[PDB]
């Protein structure tokens, strides 16, 4: 099977284990044929006049060697397999995990994270349960079933088990129709409940207008019709589901029938005897199950197939987006520089970002601003490795950012994503992601450097409880603070602030601009934000429109021309405070 | 409880359940006599020619014709003289030979010569014993023909009955659950319209619409795993029994014992299953949402390179989850398959102990008939216990579905309503003397006093929380005030009935509530009683934006998008379009469009004029410029109206309105 083609890896990982299981699985099986034939022999030795207490002792000692036999290598061939399925889980686990730490923002564009979460908890599960069951069921449907088959004919009879054995093909037939057609029935009654579903979340999140316009009857209405769709569907679904233990039993009643009538007319012939119509009769009770191992294995293969298929186009086919080469050794980042960056963005055709001849020498405070979606988030997305380089240069001293490690690169730059993206941990241990070996003072320290001290003092001090699960006391100032607290315990050449503070207070924004700038002016530091006091005394400020620069002059120099004259603006808004 | 409730509900279509039952019970009864017909097929035919035999006449049909005389059995033999010339036809070995006279027990036999001895304790007589070719036997075999086919139609017709009867038993419970289960919703559903809206405020519409769907699928589940999995398998435990018992008495008292086994068998691996299961579900959540924050949050996880931490604990959970599922693995192996297989040997023994100690006692053996019988009835009996002990472990988490359910339906407090106005009010309504508090103490509302004559746009200003949406929730009744009293028009509002009181006035909160179909299903909120709505929507001003949007004429069914298929404008527009078309004499105005980073104020304000004419709107709006031209400014100082006023007479006595207005206006 293509699935199992396709697990070559796996298997030949782990071939004493699945040797070992193949091996016990066989062994079993044909163990298992010993007690009906056994039990026949003791009819047949008791109904001839010859039976003593010896051959009985002989029969429950071979008995229950062979049951304690059996139990025991079912125990461990199950084992072996089963835990080997297991394992698969755990490595498709390990492997799609490491992956998706590996990727870049554009895979996560490229593919949605209802996709993701999809193959790491259902096809992870098909392969699974593929490398296991539908293994089992390929023994059960390849070996058990022939087994059976022959011992039938050769130890009891060829006729006898040809004539038995006809309803079995047909009751496998319209086993796996049933499957099918109740199957597609079924995804039409879930699509019904889904529907059923969207509109109870509907009229329960709009309850206020539903209640304000007296509409509270008509929603009954509405919903006892769809209740009432959903229940016709499930009927539909029962009307072919009530076919599979009616035709199993039909089927196989009329096996039992013709092995039993059938026997009766050779017993009368002298071509059978009681013994061998009763190990029959054991034998096709046992045959019974691996015309449903077929359908089941023909399933799981299939389902496995697509399932390990779409695991491997999430695991191979994506490659990393960025990836670093030949590391010059820079052990520090010396003036940033931009000669000509004319980055196009993924998924937009416009160009997006032009040439952009700016510089930034060690501890020049740079800041940027302009129009809403002027493409000043770009600069720091192309400072941080995030997107293809693209066109242009960002060299470091004249060593393209290209050629840097991504680890040291990571190393240098400080970020904080303007969009408030903490994790459900303790705030503590949010705090500490810039630096994992902070000794619990330099943490006080940041968070009086970014002024958190006092607003985390009223935050009950329960391990400074936890902040993505449920805040005790959060607030976007807060989230800011904190992601700028880890930013500083970084300890970052680079600092980038992307809309550094748009939630606290003017007064607390301006003094933690002054702590930042006080503590960290000899390293390089970013700011983009539309308050134009935060870039109030940097030395470069670059106001970008559309997607290019205006005016590269300081504050005064901004300040001296009017093309974009804002901070004219917000000079009234500093009058309105 | 949980079995009294679902029991009640059950008691309700009992008609179906009666029906299923009885349909069961005649399928089970010919299924179980099936093996009944194979028994007396074996004995009585099979083995019918070790019976005794005895000498006649060419008289009688059946009567065996062997050399030159004919003997017929003791069974198939009329009585002319019973006499004492007996025939019998032994078996030793594989070989048949036939008695010419024999009276005398029977024990172990064996042949060297015609003497065919018998033995048994100790040795009696020999008798010329005389081989029967293979056609004779036949012959001696030939009678039982006819009555083997009359077995084999019966236990065709009995099969073909026993298969409609499954069928129709099996769909009857179904019909059942599905019925019950859709009252069940209907009744939620009811009480859900019937809930206070304090129970909505606390409780997020996730966890609510959860209660009303999958804990009722919950409960379907459970109702399909009790019909088709507990009683059908306790009737077809009932009658195998039943039918063992009437075979042989001693030996069914192996069975009685069995049953034991199955629970103390199904005690033990609940117990263990449970925790297994617990922890598997509780740890696979762990790496679900692990890697759900994961995805959710990778660009600062690569930025502070914690790629080699997260992964760590992402492992430790992989890892416990897999230990947790290899001993789950362990202990389904040992209690469930190779112990139903060791069962099965150990019956197979006990049938062999039996019957060789019946076989020793002088030759006096038990039927093989009841053997094969016992051996079809065991193999019947067997299949559905690894089915009964897993649902028997899996019933809890329906258990605490149906809690869940039934706690919503149990409920006391609710709200008792359901009769519209009579006539139109004109648009008065006052604030006497109010004062609410959402649980207890903490007041947002304090000595509320106002009266919103007919003059229209009293407009409540505000920020960061004052008691504004408050005064909006008193008004509608969604929260009572526990405090004071509150009129439109002469009456109060506590002395009439709420659908009544929602009846008169109009509400478009700051989101416009979309919902799922057309637009004009949105406009009438398919009320299915006004009859024109574009016609009137044709005064609202939404001429336009429907024509741009394909040929809507109420048929768009463009709100499968949950509303991301229009603008934020346009849903404004329709809420007020909705609004109006109720024509409801007061409009109560939330914050509506002007929530947060907003310029294009003219385009709602031309229908919010639309709207203001003929009514009283309470406009809570905190973009003060679009309310100057109201009538009444309030102005709430956490709970106080601190002023009152036109915006001029505010403007002069300069308290806080004339300072936030500069404010706003100056800052634009
Ligand atoms: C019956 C089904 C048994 C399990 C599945 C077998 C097929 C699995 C599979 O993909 O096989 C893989 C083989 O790998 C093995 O051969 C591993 C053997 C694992 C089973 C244990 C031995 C059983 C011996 C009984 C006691 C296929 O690997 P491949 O990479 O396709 O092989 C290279 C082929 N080439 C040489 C042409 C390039
Ligand atoms: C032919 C096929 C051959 C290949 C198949 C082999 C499978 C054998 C399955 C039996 C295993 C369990 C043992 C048992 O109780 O069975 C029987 C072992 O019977 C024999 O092994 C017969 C030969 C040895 C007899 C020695 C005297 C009895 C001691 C046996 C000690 C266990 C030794 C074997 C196990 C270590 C018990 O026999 P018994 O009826 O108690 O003995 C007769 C005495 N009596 C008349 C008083 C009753
Ligand atoms: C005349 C007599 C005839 C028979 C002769 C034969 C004599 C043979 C005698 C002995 C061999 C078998 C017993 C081995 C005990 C030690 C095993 C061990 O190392 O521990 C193992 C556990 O092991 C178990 O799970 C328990 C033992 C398994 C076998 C079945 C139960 C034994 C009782 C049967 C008796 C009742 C029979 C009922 C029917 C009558 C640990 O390693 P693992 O398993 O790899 O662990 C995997 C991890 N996991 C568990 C988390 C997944
Ligand atoms: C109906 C079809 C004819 C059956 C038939 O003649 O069976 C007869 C033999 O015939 C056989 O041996 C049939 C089996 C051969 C087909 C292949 C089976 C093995 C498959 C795997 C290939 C790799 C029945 O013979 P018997 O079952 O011994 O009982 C009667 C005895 N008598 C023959 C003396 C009368
Ligand atoms: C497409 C490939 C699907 C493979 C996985 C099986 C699967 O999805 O089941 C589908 C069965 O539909 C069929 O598989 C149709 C073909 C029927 C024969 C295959 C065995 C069906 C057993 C039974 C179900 O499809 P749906 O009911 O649309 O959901
Ligand atoms: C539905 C209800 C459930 C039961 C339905 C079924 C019921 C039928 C089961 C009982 C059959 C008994 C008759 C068999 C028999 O001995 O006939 C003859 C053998 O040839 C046959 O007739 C072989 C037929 C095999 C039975 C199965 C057929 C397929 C059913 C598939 C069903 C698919 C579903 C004997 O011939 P004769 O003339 O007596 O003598 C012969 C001697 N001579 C060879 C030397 C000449
Ligand atoms: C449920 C489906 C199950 C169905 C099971 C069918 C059982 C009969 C199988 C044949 C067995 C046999 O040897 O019969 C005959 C040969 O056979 C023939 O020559 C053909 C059958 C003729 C008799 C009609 C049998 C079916 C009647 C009933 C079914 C209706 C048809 C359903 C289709 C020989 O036996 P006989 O003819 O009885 O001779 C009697 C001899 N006596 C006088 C000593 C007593
Ligand atoms: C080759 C393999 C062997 C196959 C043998 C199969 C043996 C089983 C055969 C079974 C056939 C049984 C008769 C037909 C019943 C179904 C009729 C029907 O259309 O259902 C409708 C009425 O729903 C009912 O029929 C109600 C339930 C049956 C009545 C109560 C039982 C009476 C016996 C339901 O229609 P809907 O689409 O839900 O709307
Ligand atoms: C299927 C699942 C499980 C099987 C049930 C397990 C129960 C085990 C106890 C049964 C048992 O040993 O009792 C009896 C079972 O003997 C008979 O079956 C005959 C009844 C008479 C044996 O004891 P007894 O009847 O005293 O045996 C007489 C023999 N003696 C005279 C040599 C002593
Ligand atoms: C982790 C996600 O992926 C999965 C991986 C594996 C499994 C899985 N674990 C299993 C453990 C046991 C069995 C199983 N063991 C059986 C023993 C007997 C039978 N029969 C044979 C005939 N009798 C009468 C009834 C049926 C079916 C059986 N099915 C299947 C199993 N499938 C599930 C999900
Ligand atoms: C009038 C007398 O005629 C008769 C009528 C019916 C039966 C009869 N009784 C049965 C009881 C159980 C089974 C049965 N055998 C099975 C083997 C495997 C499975 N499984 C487990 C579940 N999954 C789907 C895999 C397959 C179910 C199974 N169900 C068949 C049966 N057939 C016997 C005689
Ligand atoms: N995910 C994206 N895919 C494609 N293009 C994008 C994406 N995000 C932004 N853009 C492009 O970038 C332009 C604005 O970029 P940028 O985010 O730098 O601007 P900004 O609005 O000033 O910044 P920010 O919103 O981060 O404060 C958008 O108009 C669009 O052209
Ligand atoms: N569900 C609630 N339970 C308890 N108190 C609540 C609840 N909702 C709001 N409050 C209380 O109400 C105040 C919050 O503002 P309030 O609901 O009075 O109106 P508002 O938010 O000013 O309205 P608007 O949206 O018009 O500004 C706080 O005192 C808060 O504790
Ligand atoms: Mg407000």
């Amino acid at each position: 099977f293509s699935v199992l083609k396709k697990l070559g890896w796996f298997f030949k990982a782990y071939w004493l284990r699945y040797t070992i299981a193949i091996v016990l699985l066989l062994a079993v099986n044909v163990i298992e044929m010993f007690p009906p034939k056994l039990l026949g022999n003791a009819i047949d030795d008791m109904k001839a006049g010859a039976f003593t207490a010896e051959g009985l002792l002989f029969y429950i000692g071979i008995f229950f060697v062979l049951t304690a036999a059996v139990y025991i290598m079912s125990y461990f061939w199950m084992h072996q397999l089963f835990g080997g399925a297991n394992l698969m889980e755990k490595i498709l686990r390990t492997k799609l995990m490491g992956h998706l730490l590996t990727m870049s923002p554009p895979f996560y564009e490229k593919n949605r994270t209802g996709d993701l979460m999809a193959r790491g908890t259902n096809d992870l599960q098909a392969v699974s349960l593929t490398t296991g069951f539908g293994i089992l069921t390929l023994v059960d449907s390849t070996m058990f079933m022939m087994t059976i088959f022959l011992t039938m004919g050769f130890l009891i009879s060829w006729k006898l088990t040809f004539a038995a054995i006809i309803p079995l093909p047909v009751m496998a037939i319209a086993i796996s129709l049933y499957g099918s057609k109740i199957h597609e029935r079924f995804t039409e009654a879930q699509n019904a409940f889904g529907a059923l579903n969207d509109r109870v979340l509907e009229s329960v999140s709009g309850v206020r207008v539903i209640r304000a316009y007296v509409q509270e009857t008509n929603d009954v209405r509405r919903f006892n019709e769809m209740t009432a769709d959903v229940y016709q569907k499930n009927m539909k679904v029962a009307f072919i589901d009530s076919l599979f233990e009616p035709t199993v039993k039909l089927l196989v009643g009329a096996s039992y029938l013709i092995g039993l009538g059938y026997g009766a007319f050779l017993v009368f012939r002298n071509e059978l005897t009681l013994g061998e119509l009763v190990s029959f009769n054991v034998y096709l009770g046992m045959m019974i199950w691996p015309m449903f191992a077929i359908g089941e294995l023909i399933n799981v293969m299939q389902r496995g197939n697509a399932s390990l298929d779409r695991v491997n186009e999430t695991l191979s086919y994506e490659t990393d987006v960025t990836d670093p080469k030949q590391p010059a050794d820079l052990k520090e980042p010396g003036d940033i520089v931009f000669s000509h960056v004319s980055f196009t963005y993924p998924s937009s055709t416009s160009d997006n970002l032009q040439d952009i001849s700016f510089t930034v020498r060690k501890g020049q405070t740079v800041g940027i601003a302009g129009k809403t979606g002027s493409g000043k988030t770009t600069i720091i997305k192309q400072l941080l490795r995030q997107y293809p380089p693209g066109e242009g240069s960002i060299t470091f001293s004249g060593v393209p950012i290209q050629q840097i490690p991504l680890d040291r690169l990571r190393g240098w730059i400080g970020y904080v994503p303007q969009d408030h993206l903490l994790f459900s941990r303790t705030v503590k241990e949010n705090i500490l992601y810039g630096k994992q070996d902070a000794t619990d003072k330099e943490v006080q320290q940041a968070i009086a450097e970014a002024h958190f001290e006092k607003d985390l003092h009223m935050l009950p001090s329960g391990l400074e409880t936890m902040v993505g699960e449920k805040g005790v006391a959060l607030s976007g100032g807060q989230k800011q603070r904190i992601s700028i607290a880890r930013a500083l315990m970084a300890n970052p050449e680079i600092l980038i602030l992307d809309d550094s503070l748009s939630a606290v207070d003017a007064k607390t924004e301006a003094a933690i601009i002054k702590n930042i700038r006080e503590n960290r002016k000899g390293k390089t530091t970013f700011i983009l934000t539309h308050r134009l006091s935060a870039v109030e005394h940097a030395d470069l400020i670059l106001v970008m429109d559309g997607g290019v620069i205006a005016e590269r002059g300081t504050h005064q120099e901004l300040l001296a021309n009017n093309g974009w004259y804002r901070e004219q603006y917000e000079r009234q808004q500093l009058f309105t405070a | 409880k949980i079995g009294k409730t679902l029991w009640r509900y059950a008691l309700l279509y009992r008609k179906l359940l009666i029906t299923a039952v009885l349909l069961l019970t005649v399928a089970v009864g010919a299924e179980l006599t099936g093996p009944f017909i194979g028994k007396k097929m074996i004995d009585d035919h099979i083995l019918g020619i070790e019976k005794t035999w005895y000498e006649a006449a060419e008289k009688d049909k059946n009567a065996v014709q062997f050399h030159g005389v004919s003997y017929v059995r003791e069974d198939r033999l009329q009585e002319p003289v019973s006499k004492a010339k007996e025939a019998h036809i032994y078996q030793v070995g594989m070989a048949f030979y036939f008695v010419d006279q024999a009276v005398s027990f029977d024990g172990n036999r064996t042949v060297s010569d015609g003497k065919l001895t018998i033995t048994n304790g100790d040795k009696s007589r020999a008798y010329a014993a005389e081989k029967l070719t293979k056609q004779e036997l036949f012959q001696f075999y030939q009678p039982e023909i006819k009555g083997m086919v009359l077995l084999i139609c019966l236990y065709g017709g009995l099969l073909v009955f026993s298969v409609f009867f499954q069928y129709g038993q099996h769909y009857l419970l179904q019909m059942s659950a599905n019925r019950i289960i859709q009252k069940m919703r209907q009744d939620v559903f009811s009480h859900i319209q019937k809930m206070p809206i304090r129970y909505f405020d606390n409780l997020p519409a996730g966890k609510v619409v959860a209660r009303i769907t999958n804990d009722t699928e919950a409960i379907r589940d459970l109702y399909v795993t009790v019909l088709s999995t507990f009683v059908t398998s306790g009737i077809y435990m009932f009658g195998i029994f039943t039918a063992l018992f009437l075979l042989d008495v001693k030996l069914a008292f192996v069975c009685l014992a069995i049953v034991p086994i199955i629970w103390l068998w199904s005690v033990i691996y609940r117990r263990y299953a449970s925790y297994y299961n617990q922890k598997i579900r509780s740890i696979n959540s762990d790496i679900n949402a692990k890697m759900n924050e994961s995805i959710q949050g990778m660009t600062i996880i690569q930025a502070f390179r914690h790629q080699k931490e997260t992964m760590r604990e992402f492992e430790e959970l992989n890892e416990s989850h897999f230990y947790f599922q290899n001993r789950m693995l362990n202990l389904n192996s040992l209690m469930s398959h190779n112990l139903v297989n060791v069962i099965r040997n150990l019956a197979f023994v006990c049938l062999i102990w039996h019957f060789g100690g019946a076989s020793l006692n002088a030759a006096g053996i038990v039927s093989i008939g009841v053997l094969y019988a016992f051996v079809d009835y065991l193999n019947r009996l067997f299949q559905p216990i690894t089915g009964i002990v897993n649902q028997f472990s899996k019933l809890e988490l329906a258990r605490v579905s149906a809690g869940r359910v039934f706690e919503l339906l149990e409920e006391k407090n609710t709200e008792e309503a359901g009769e519209p106005a009579k006539e139109r009010a004109l648009g008065r309504v006052e604030f006497r003397d109010v004062s609410f508090a959402y649980q207890e103490g903490e007041e947002v509302l304090k000595h509320i006093s106002f009266t919103a004559q007919k003059g229209e746009t009293v407009a409540l200003v505000g920020h960061t929380g004052s008691g504004k949406s408050s005064i909006l929730n008193l008004l509608f009744r969604f929260y009572d005030a526990q405090k004071g009293d509150v009129l439109i028009d002469g009456k109060s509002i506590y002395n009439m009935s709420r659908q009544e009181l929602r009846s008169h006035m109009g509400i478009v909160l700051q989101d416009p509530y979309l919902f799922s179909g057309t637009i004009g299903s949105n406009v009438s909120l398919d009320d299915e009683r006004m009859t024109e709505e574009e016609i009137k929507n044709a005064l609202r001003q939404v001429g336009a934006e429907p024509l741009l949007k394909k040929l809507p004429k109420g048929i768009n069914e463009p709100v499968i998008e949950k509303g991301s298929t229009l603008s934020s404008g346009e849903r404004q527009l329709i809420s007020f379009a909705r609004a109006l078309a109720f024509d409801p004499a007061i409009l109560i105005l939330d914050e509506a469009t002007a929530h947060i980073d907003t310029e294009t104020e003219a385009v709602i304000q031309k229908a919010l004029d639309v709207v203001k004419q003929g009514r009283t709107t309470f406009v809570i709006a905190h973009r003060l410029s679009t309310i100057r031209n109201a009538d009444q400014i309030l102005v709430l100082d956490k709970g106080e109206i601190v002023e009152r006023g036109n915006h001029e007479e505010l403007m002069a006595l300069e308290g806080q309105y004339y300072q936030m207005y500069e404010l706003q206006k100056g800052q634009k």
